[PDB]
């Protein structure tokens, strides 16, 4: 029927977005705000829910412009088919911690740098609610019945 | 060839599911000597024989082979006598890994946990029946941290 | 045909396994027991191999509860169709080693610390025969042939 | 069609490679030469162009040799149906720097080491004019129109 | 249901791109009542009608959305005041993000990135409409290091 | 336009596959005027051309650019001279990459590898064609570690 049916499941929610018909997947984005000091991992909510269909799975991945000018490292993400949850987005923040290197600056998804409230380790990141995160590319399966063989054979 | 406990495991299995002989052969398409001989440990069965009653069965597959991965470990299978309580709580689990984001990626495998549900229970003198979704989603979630 | 053939190269070897029908993937089993250290990084044999049919790619990826709780990092494996040896899951731990910190303790793939026979640098992980360490999952591809052009054209 | 037209932008740079008609992907080669110390990250030029037709994505990611025998991380591009500009390699060398360790050697894409004309960190890769970098590998996608639901529904 | 303003929004809009009420419902399938009642902040509008609205505009839906957000942090919404310059300038955006490597792997936002420009080039008192694709490119480069 | 000594590359290669210039342009599609003309150093040949040609000879076409590659580093090309040889090992080394996982997830470029093994033979004086696979596994598997 090519249709995608999404819930908004809270105000800080926001509809996926997407440019030009061609484009591979829909931009993804955060519902909250994450502070991430180096090596420090977090799942990120976005307060969306989607229904793929069966015979799909849905990707759950990476922007260029965010993991080539961040440390912000995305593990990409595998949704079933009937998964009906809030999506999560898997990240790392792969800097390494410089010796004492202590700051009230923190960086953002842009590889820029804000000052903030506290003292910590300079590297560390700070993730808004409505950053552009991730995207979703949906891509069609193969789910067939397994066999065992003692030896391969022709099809 | 697998071991022949797994007889042991299709019958009382096909028993809990009300299920013939001839109404397992009907959904599997075996002849109903070969089942009898599955059962009683004539023939010896295949892995890609356990896939055929699996789906006869309603039941997943990989579900047998860790019954009898627990025959193996002692010499009997809990699950398998207390089967009725481990249907009951799965159901719950599955639910709630196909809903609940903190399930869905901090689960590791959903067997493994269906069983720490139902001994943390025992432990504590608490009938799976006289509880709910809710209860056990709390409970889910604090074996996950 | 909608079968995949499957062979079982030792008795360490777990046929692999799937709960639901609409699932994306198959979960694939460690065939080996490996001490990983910080950054340190192995492929670890599975004793499985399988015949991915042409017009197809199988991906060898992580799994969402192993890689969120966890500091071992999967890099997926795109298995042609044809290729029949060993399938291995290529990883690293990617903790780094704080100065000293040394200990008895190592953790598994749950997150979980327990007591080994050897001391080691703090954050040190060990992986066991029969872990549910990756996912298989087999997507279709397109393979044409390459035309070399001045200018891009209309199809 | 069945044919996939090629840009080549330059006199470094070189047609994508394939060995069998039946394998997932085209082997991708850099068109610069690059040192990267630990932690460092670039983006690296092929001085290829690619035109992906409507419907695909194309996966620009790694090679089993190169991700398990070196320390360099590819993070997987995903290229629209009509990108058309200059494709480049997303590339962290994620080995850390160890205390002082200062060498004139570099390691390469092999995994091997050689003298270089300065002295660097120990851990230092060096990535050459003409290297096997990546590989190209293209699927089918689905983009559906989105619909906002209150609660799921049938299809 | 969405606030009331973007019935101003789908107006302005609307005019802009020289259609009428009764052609916008040609390609968009609304009645001409409802199209009024939508401009007129009579009904009040879905998310999903949105989707249809840029269809029929021949413009990204997501781009009413970020109007709106303008109206909502200020009260009123230079870009659709200004939407011509919006307009020419998005289109040299999109055609650098889709041809050049240095654009495609670093772009963060390309609607942010088209306010930039267009703010950049109003604190030096350029106008949009003496310049070309060529400097646009290396000005678009230097905000992306 | 490629090179002039493609032409002998061409022809060299549809000599030792034992191959017509008319029997080739049946399966090529090529004039025989062309394919003359071709080896001859007459018409330069495309990028194209080469894929074309490799698929009509039962050659991966890289490989044909790989000679080349040769030729401009010396002025000759070895593995052309040697290509029975290169034949027979190339062939081990793809039987190898498919069905063994230390070589499949360690491998770098198997063109490289099968003249590394090549070269490694010719220092020990020792005949390719008295040596079976298992020989050449165990050694390959030395120069990948
Ligand atoms: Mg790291
Ligand atoms: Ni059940
Ligand atoms: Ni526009
Ligand atoms: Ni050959």
């Amino acid at each position: 029927t090519n249709t995608l049916q999404v819930r908004l499941l809270s105000e800080n929610a926001r509809m996926p977005e997407r440019n030009h018909k061609t484009d591979a997947g829909y931009d993804i984005f955060s519902a909250e705000t994450v502070v991430l000091e180096p090596q420090e991992k977090a799942v990120i909510k976005t307060d969306v829910a989607v229904s793929i269909p069966e015979g799909y799975v849905g990707l759950l991945t990476s922007r260029s412009g965010v993991s080539s000018k961040t440390h912000l490292v995305i593990e990409t993400g595998k949704i079933d088919a009937g998964y009906h949850g809030n999506l999560g987005i898997n990240i790392k923040n792969d800097a390494i911690a410089s010796n004492g290197y202590i700051t009230p600056g923190v960086f953002d998804i842009k590889g820029e740098i804000d000052l903030s409230d506290a003292i910590r380790q300079y590297g560390t990141y700070q993730i808004n609610e409505g950053d552009k995160l991730a995207q979703l590319v949906i891509v069609p399966i193969w789910t067939p019945e397994l066999k065992q063989v003692e030896e391969f054979e022709s099809v | 060839e697998l071991p022949t406990h797994y007889g042991t495991i299709i019958k009382t299995l096909r028993k809990y599911m009300k299920l013939t002989q001839s109404k397992l052969s009907e959904r599997t398409g075996f002849s109903q000597n070969t089942i009898s001989n599955h059962e009683n440990g004539n023939r010896n069965i295949g892995v890609n024989e356990i896939e055929i009653y699996g789906k006869g069965l309603g039941i997943p597959s990989y579900i047998l082979h860790r019954i009898s991965d627990e025959f193996k470990e002692k010499g009997y299978s809990p699950t398998l006598n207390d089967f009725g309580k481990f249907d009951k709580m799965y159901s719950y689990v599955n639910k709630a890994y196909y809903n609940d984001g903190d399930i869905y990626y901090s689960s590791y495998d959903l067997y493994d946990e269906t069983i720490k549900l139902l001994e943390l229970l025992k432990e504590s003198k608490i009938n799976v029946n006289d509880i709910d979704y809710d209860y056990v989603l709390k409970l889910y979630k604090q074996i996950l941290s």
